[PDB]
């Protein structure tokens, strides 16, 4: 998910809603936003509902994991070792004593 | 719907940047329709289309007094 963040959250999604095709944004310039009242903006509705649209879910160009060595550097900075030597000092005995010994 | 207060109403400009108004029409024909066939015993190229609903005895302008004469009661425009 850290590696995904450098592909999904950084830049565009942190700055704008990216998108293409369909009704889209337009410079409607119909009237001043707040002159007669504080609520003139977006009073008018959109022109039509979308029929359909087609686009691939993932590619090497977009939305893929784009893994890097420095993401693994961050991952290993966030190490969580499953056990510690305070157990292995006991478990090592339990290991070696299991054979040749009983 | 209602009255407009010309002293204090929102009179909102909108620009038809998409020329949607050009799709609007008041049913008026621009020209006489193609190839009238008057005097022919038969006519063609007009379809048949199921009613969206039933229509009353009252809504037809002709309404001759016969107790049972017209139940099939089909209709078509001036074409």
């Amino acid at each position: 998910l850290k590696s995904v963040h450098r592909w999904l959250s950084a830049a565009d999604q942190s700055e704008v809603v990216p998108g293409n095709d369909n009704i889209e944004y337009f410079s409607i310039n119909e009237h001043g936003r707040r002159e007669e009242n504080r609520l003139r903006l977006k009073t008018l509705l959109q022109q039509d509902v979308v029929h359909e649209t087609k686009t691939s879910t993932s590619a090497a160009s977009e939305l893929t994991a784009v893994v890097t060595i420095n993401d693994l550097l961050e991952a290993c900075q966030e190490t969580k070792p499953s056990i510690s030597t305070s157990e292995l000092v006991k478990l090592r005995g339990i290991y070696d004593r299991f054979q040749k010994d009983r | 719907q209602g009255l407009v207060d010309f002293t204090e109403t929102q009179l909102i400009l909108v620009n038809d940047t998409e020329q949607k108004l050009s799709a609007l029409k008041y049913a008026n024909e621009d020209e006489e329709y193609a190839l009238p066939k008057i005097g022919t015993n038969s006519a063609l190229s007009i379809d048949l289309e199921s009613l969206p609903c039933t229509i009353s005895r009252d809504l037809l302008r002709p309404a001759p007094h016969i107790n049972d004469d017209n139940s099939i009661y089909a209709f078509t425009d001036a074409e």
